[PDB]
């Protein structure tokens, strides 16, 4: 019933053809059985069509679709997704979310449920969900912390920041709001930051984490998706920035949180929404 | 508690070297399937056939082969996903004749599983390749099931080159593809599949996965019985869409009695369902946990006794930190979870896609049966403790002896030993089971680990292959040359194969078999 | 990390190896327990207690000094007769012989499943006063094992009360307060106990038994490896909560287990030895066996006074519905004063009395008696096991300062068919890899004695050897056999014994040698 937890972007295909594939994220309630929490439905011209909403790709094993495991609700009962910010940039598609925090949580719902806050990223042309990818987000300044994502906004930087980061004229930059700590989610504490996070430097510690699982280093992390501790698989193969995953090491999980550049903090009267341009 | 049998006899290496031993590069063996007169070998980019009535030379000399090995970009593909090469190969894992004529026939192709179907006359590849996914492991180590009943094909294995899911899953029939719900720790928590039968309207499953009866201390491994409908398919859009909806399970019970039961609970192997004493039983084998003292039992059951359990109460966990507990008798909804559609308890239902929600969703989460399966005569037929070694493969001839009356069971080991045991099956039969034979049956000459497999009775040439690793050993049933002239040792042996003659040799089928008096009999040097 | 296997012996004593040992026994020997004072064994079997001088060397047979004659009167043994027990039974086996000061010994007799308790001279083993009535101080059946030991004054005993063995108690009593106990039939304090040793240890008194347990409830009727715990001032409730009855009896559980993926757990004690100095901190040494109805596998755990004083300070455990599952007790639940904690110390220094107790206080620590905690081992993983063979280990006994620089562990361990193992134990990280199994000895003299089970050891370490007992004889062992070497350097210093050392004589003699690694490097065959 809450709005503002679901998000996705629409990707039209090649003009001509009426399809038009679109990545949308949201919560189910612990209802994985009906609804899946993550899919890449498609688009068709002639609205009526049964074939709306339907997956990319669909069989009996794996789809463009990411169902929540019946196991993950057991052990804890209300786990879900919040899923805030959504943007296209490159050839992906990444996601800002923010679950239920599978370690910070014991198995008892008392209240005490805390959160964590995670950039996610797929390909626009990954059919089986194999590219998938979280890594947690954040950052700090003077020893305060700031975990709790509120919103977020991809824009060109322009030529000022640009040159400033290094980045060429075509990179693009995301700003970001955050609260204070991990607790409560429902009513955050009002202390915000709004922080800078180089799409550079999101695509670097992605290209090093999933370089570093094909050399066998470590095991892919996602407690709530994988539940058995799978570990990372050695492998001859040499990846690139624009790498979709193969049917291992996916989906890959995060070890160290990307931290982001704060620019500005308001200890009295909430940050909530944010945007820019040049 | 009881104590290691000792062996009436002992075949020791000496001895044993003259049998014969199978290979064809290794062989890599994997599983035996007799048919007819003909024994059936799959391994590693093979399957090879014996003939079963050309007494064998020094080696068993394969007659016709198959031959499937895995394609070339399957060979790397496979060393790209990090495997090593010793292990892309295309190594069989099923295979079960559909019909009088063909062959369903699935391999590993290094961690690519494909399936096919063979011709048993010509062994040649007709038609074309089928997905393999959810029929045939990814890895050559892991276990798996395979079973043809009533037109549609019953699977067990792992569905994911990670190895995650395991899954039942129906499919190569007219129907759909039912299966199991991936990842759903109630149903199927880390398990290793190692049978399957058909009885009544229900194929029965025989496994081992972790316990959840015993999670409130360490991680151990319980026995279970499973079963499914065979006329299901599937729920409603609500509850369990394409999805079993006549999952029961129960737990098996291998007990020594006591005033501290002593259970035995990882299943190794069992057989198919065997006439003993009239009534229908499955006779498996059973070892304690690996990071416990080594020790093994035999356990034997009955359908009727599996049956009984299902259609008792069911089992809860009322509250996360509480104990297993029963369900309450008005708490079981109508109509009864489990039964098939059409009979019985459920004759009002055309489809198991009529069952009301109710029935559903409480099989999804209670697929636990409460009681445990008692197994016949309470305590196991067979123990062995005190050794080094943990107990295998299982085979029994069910008309063994020259009457046909008296069940004897031939069991493997890790360390390449096999028992020959006569087990005291009813009260009116002996005192207890006895160790007739041990026989050392590891070749160290023609094999090499020695783990002996599987095995198949070849009941129609008076032998037994018990299969190893990397060779397959062609054992007779007897050695009752072994004593010849010694009446003493011959009748004293209890075997029921052998037995004296008038002739005054000991040879096959004068004998003693039940207590095996000394009386009237001399004493060779 | 997997499961241990049983060591291979380094050296093997077989029965004509060990015939050649001086034995001990006397009209059956029922031995049941001894002492070493000074360089004097006293030994206790049927009807008798004998004397042993132990700087008398043995010739061919270890013969009695003095020895001290007390037999069950006729009324006793017909009133035995009578109730219905065999005449082999109505004797008066001595199971109590604790010397109080360092003239008189409170010794204690079965007297026919009627125990008294009388008072003795140590010099001269004299009836030196009148008779003190043996009530749950001495048990009635001599099958039974039974625990005591002076503490400031007051007698410390555990044991059966009754003819009929049903209520075992935790007794102190002939004091200069007055007669404090357990629970009579309460199957939560304490359910059908055999009671193995006791030691005094800061405020409180430890005790170290097995019984039935209530946490593994769910599958059969098992016993666990307790220790318990009460405060030395501890003088009783209040009138309305526990008046004449322990307020600091704490319990808590043994984890003897072999790491894995499905831990394997040692429950059931067989014996203990007292506080030893292992290497900086207080140890004691527990041999721990498998269930009756189980595979026979045998192991040697130990904790510390440390670790075992941890888990009382911790939680408590409670059961909230009969058919839940066992549950920690939270921290503010917890009364106050701390349930446990002695009066006029720590946390009940308050209080002058353990009469003083709240009737909050009084009444949790009567049904919450267990702790939650269980006690570690120190390395985590056993000292020793012993599973692929057909007996169990029994009798234990350590040297806490052996080989010539004396900074190594040997554990001398009894088992049921007669036989001895010496273990040099691992107790620090920098030591051996792992403990190695010295010599193993078959002790029993099948000739000279009759079920063969060795009951009790106690090290003589002065005279280099330990007395073996079992229930018809007693032996007396050397320990080392350097003499089985001789001449042949390897075998001398591969033995890696640390009592034996290679001299620049050419010969394998007691206390040059390398005990920690044993390299048979530069040495060559002996035949
Ligand atoms: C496993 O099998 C044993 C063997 O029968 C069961 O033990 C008996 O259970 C009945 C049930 O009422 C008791 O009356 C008997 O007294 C038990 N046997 C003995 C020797 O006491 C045991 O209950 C079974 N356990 C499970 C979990 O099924
Ligand atoms: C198995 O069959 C044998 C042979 O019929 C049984 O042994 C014979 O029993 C008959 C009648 O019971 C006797 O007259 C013979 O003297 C027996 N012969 C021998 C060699 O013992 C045996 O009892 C049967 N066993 C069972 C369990 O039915
Ligand atoms: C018995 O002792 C073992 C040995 O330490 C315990 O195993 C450790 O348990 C703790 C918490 O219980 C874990 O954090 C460690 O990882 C365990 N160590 C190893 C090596 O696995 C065991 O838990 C103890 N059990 C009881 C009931 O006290
Ligand atoms: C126990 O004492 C022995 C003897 O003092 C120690 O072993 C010797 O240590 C010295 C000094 O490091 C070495 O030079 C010798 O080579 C060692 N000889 C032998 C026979 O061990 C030993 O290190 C001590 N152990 C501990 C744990 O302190």
């Amino acid at each position: 019933q809450e709005a503002g937890s679901m998000a996705g972007v629409l990707i039209a295909g090649p003009p001509g053809q009426g399809q038009a594939k679109l990545f949308v994220g949201t919560p189910i309630d612990g209802k994985s059985e009906y609804f899946p929490t993550l899919s890449s439905r498609r688009l068709m011209a002639n609205e009526e069509d049964a074939d709306m909403f339907g997956f990319v790709y669909q069989d009996e094993f794996v789809s463009s679709q990411l169902k929540i495991p019946s196991d993950t609700l057991s052990k804890f009962p209300a786990f879900d997704i919040y899923y805030v910010y959504s943007f296209r940039s490159e050839q992906f598609v990444y996601y800002l979310t923010l679950q239920l925090d599978t370690q910070l949580t014991s198995p008892d719902a008392a209240g005490e449920h805390f959160f964590t806050s995670k950039i996610v990223r797929l390909c626009v042309d990954d059919p089986k969900f194999y590219s998938y990818v979280e890594f947690p987000i954040g950052c700090e300044q003077a020893g305060v912390e700031y975990r709790l994502v509120q919103d977020a906004y991809l824009s060109r930087p322009g030529r000022a920041l640009a040159h400033q980061l290094g980045l060429a004229e075509d990179e693009d930059v995301l700003f970001t709001v955050f609260a204070q700590g991990q607790k409560n989610r429902v009513k955050p504490p009002k202390e915000s930051a709004l922080c800078l996070f180089t799409l550079r430097a999101i695509k670097e510690k992605i290209k090093e984490r999933i370089q570093s699982c094909y050399r066998g280093e470590g095991k892919l992390s996602l407690p709530w998706l994988l539940n058995k501790e799978l570990g990372c698989i050695n492998s001859p193969l040499q990846i690139d920035d624009d790498f979709c995953g193969q049917d291992f090491n996916q989906p890959l999980g995060g070890t160290v949180t990307i931290e982001g550049t704060p620019l500005f903090v308001d200890k009295d009267d909430g940050l909530t929404a944010v945007a820019a341009y040049d | 508690f009881p104590e290691d049998d000792e062996p009436l006899n002992t075949v020791d290496y000496h001895y044993s070297r003259q049998y014969p031993v199978f290979r064809g590069h290794r062989l890599d063996f994997q599983l035996m399937l007799k048919i007819r007169d003909t024994l059936y070998i799959a391994g590693r980019d093979q399957v090879y056939t014996v003939n079963l009535n050309d007494i064998p030379q020094t080696e068993v000399i394969p007659s016709k082969k198959l031959t499937w090995r895995s394609r070339q970009q399957d060979r790397e593909n496979c060393a790209m996903k990090g495997k090593h090469k010793d292990e892309c190969h295309n190594f069989i894992k099923v295979f079960v004749p559909r019909n009088d004529e063909m062959v369903f026939v699935c391999g590993t192709n290094a961690f690519n599983p494909m399936c096919r179907y063979y011709r048993l006359s010509t062994l040649e590849y007709d038609g074309e390749e089928i997905s393999g996914l959810a029929r045939c492991p990814f890895d050559a180590r892991q276990t798996n099931v395979a079973l043809f009943a009533d037109g549609k094909l019953y699977s067990a294995t792992v569905a994911d080159f990670l190895a995650s899911d395991a899954v039942i899953y129906r499919s190569m029939g007219d129907g759909s593809a039912l299966r199991t719900i991936k990842y759903d720790s109630k149903w199927i928590k880390e398990p290793h599949f190692l049978h399957a039968i058909e009885y009544g309207n229900y194929v029965y499953f025989f496994f081992r996965e972790i316990a959840v009866e015993h999670n409130n201390l360490g991680k151990a491994v319980y026995s279970r019985v499973a079963r499914i409908c065979k006329n299901d398919m599937g729920g409603s859009q609500r509850v369990l869409e394409k999805h079993w909806t006549s999952f029961l399970k129960a737990r098996l019970n291998c007990s020594v009695p006591g005033d501290s039961f002593f259970y035995f609970d990882v299943l190794q192997s069992i057989t198919d369902i065997i006439q003993i004493n009239g009534i229908p039983t499955v006779i498996g084998v059973f070892t304690t946990q690996l990071n416990s003292i080594p020790g093994s039992a035999v356990c034997a059951f009955g359908m009727d006794d599996i049956e009984k359990v299902f259609k008792g109460r069911f089992k809860e966990q009322k509250t996360p930190d509480s104990v297993w507990t029963a369900v309450p008798e008005d708490k079981v909804p109508k109509p009864r979870p489990g039964c098939c559609a059409k009979h019985g308890l459920a004759e009002a239902y055309k489809t198991s896609i009529d069952f009301p929600d109710d029935t559903l969703s409480f099989i999804k989460s209670h697929p636990l049966m409460d009681s445990a399966v008692p197994p016949i005569a309470d305590e196991p037929w067979f123990t062995k403790t005190r050794v080094r070694y943990r107990l295998t493969a299982i085979e029994v001839d069910r008309s063994a002896g020259p009457y046909q009356n008296y069940t004897v069971i031939f069991v493997g080991s890790e360390a390449g030993v096999v028992l020959k045991v006569l087990a005291k099956t009813s009260p009116f039969s002996l005192n207890d089971s006895v160790l007739l034979e041990e026989i050392e049956a590891y070749n160290p000459a023609k094999c090499s680990d020695r783990k002996v497999v599987s095995l198949q009775l070849d009941r129609d040439h008076h032998a037994l292959y018990v299969a190893f690793s990397s060779c397959v050993v062609r054992i007779p049933l007897s050695r009752c040359e072994r004593y010849g002239s010694c009446k003493k040792s011959c009748i004293a042996s209890r075997d029921p194969y052998c037995g004296w003659l008038s002739q005054g040799v000991c040879e096959r089928v004068e004998q003693d078999t039940e207590y095996g008096n000394t009386a009237h009999l001399g004493d060779c040097h």
